[PDB]
């Protein structure tokens, strides 16, 4: 009665129960099988859908809007996509379904991240092939060493009255390129922190404006996490956001949780038990009670395959 | 695989 161990799945919430797809441990796991998690009670109960089911994935993005989940992008046994599914929770056994959208599609790509504000799925960033496409793309020379990939800075809006995707004009200072970074998003500001970009995993912290489409660049005073990707950004309240774990530029797996407290523009280290439980690649949902559940992840270097410990512990924050 | 990237 236990998901199986794994890096690299989503999960998504409705505050009260946690939904969690795909990802890999050690290859990936069975596309079919959606584990669905109680906040209240702390069981497990697994199903199996049907219908257009996705490709076993990791670094899919996915969200949950109104206990439709909604699933985008990933690497699967043949490379990334920028296909979009979506699964209703509410219903019979469950179904995929795999939208044809209209309109130019992100490129293909995966570990991104996006935020959900009103009828808009908007996406930012990731890595994968290369795209006539707003924004900028940078090649990551090592991939050349098949098909070459890299990082983008593209924002992609879903329109999910219509299923039309499109490309907001925005204006300002966007971050750079990057993926496995994180995005928050709180009221009409989608915050996004860190990321791998090039050489670096990074400790900028930006928000996007979701109605002016106004990029900002956050500059906190005082001390901050240090640069990290593969780690969690989590909306507790309408003014913190609970960022947990992640992985350094000096390849250290981290196991420091903060607040970023917006009105502040101040981040809080926030001490918690699981100190000797670093996480990467593992996903954080927020429970209605006033929790952040820390599902699964990497606890040392992943880019060891052969020796990686991926997890399948729930950790909990009580924020 | 997926890894690359991050």
């Amino acid at each position: 009665a236990c998901p199986a161990e794994r890096s690299g799945h989503v999960a998504v919430s409705d505050g009260r129960h946690m939904f969690v797809w795909g990802g890999y441990k050690s290859f990936y796991l069975p596309r079919e099988e959606l584990w669905i998690y109680n906040m209240e009670t702390g069981r497990w109960k697994k199903i199996n859908t049907e219908g257009d089911v996705p490709p076993s994935m990791s670094g899919s993005c996915a969200v949950c809007v109104d206990r439709v989940l909604y699933l985008f992008g990933g690497h699967h046994s043949r490379g990334n996509t920028n296909k979009f599914y979506m699964l209703d929770s509410r219903s019979r056994v469950l179904q995929w379904e795999r939208i044809d959208c209209q309109g130019i599609p992100p490129s293909s790509k995966d570990k991104l991240g996006v935020w959900v504000y009103k009828n808009k799925l908007i996406f930012f960033g990731g890595y994968g092939y290369l795209p006539k496409v707003l924004g900028t793309f940078e090649f990551d020379e090592t991939s050349f060493w098949s098909h070459p990939r890299g990082w983008n800075d593209h924002v992609h809006i879903l329109d999910t009255e219509t299923f039309t995707w499109s490309q907001p004009i925005t204006t300002g200072k966007a971050p750079s390129p990057r993926a496995a970074h994180a995005c928050a998003t709180v009221g009409n500001r989608g915050f996004v922190f860190g990321g791998r970009y090039r050489d670096a995993r990074m400790n900028d912290l930006h928000y996007l404006n979701l109605d002016t489409w106004e990029w900002n660049e956050l500059i906190p005073q005082g001390i901050c996490p240090v640069g990290r990707s593969w780690h969690s950004l989590t909306p507790v309240s309408s003014d913190h956001l609970f960022l947990f774990g992640g992985f350094t530029t000096d390849k250290q797996p981290l196991s420091d949780a903060w607040t970023y407290c917006i009105s502040k523009n101040e981040w809080i280290q926030f001490n918690h038990p699981y100190t000797e439980k670093p996480r990467l690649w593992h996903t954080a949902c927020a429970s209605d009670e006033g929790e952040v559940i820390v599902f699964g992840g990497c606890a040392n270097n992943l880019l060891v395959h052969h020796r990686a410990a991926h997890s399948n512990e729930i950790l909990i924050f009580s924020v | 695989i997926g890894l690359l990237g991050g």
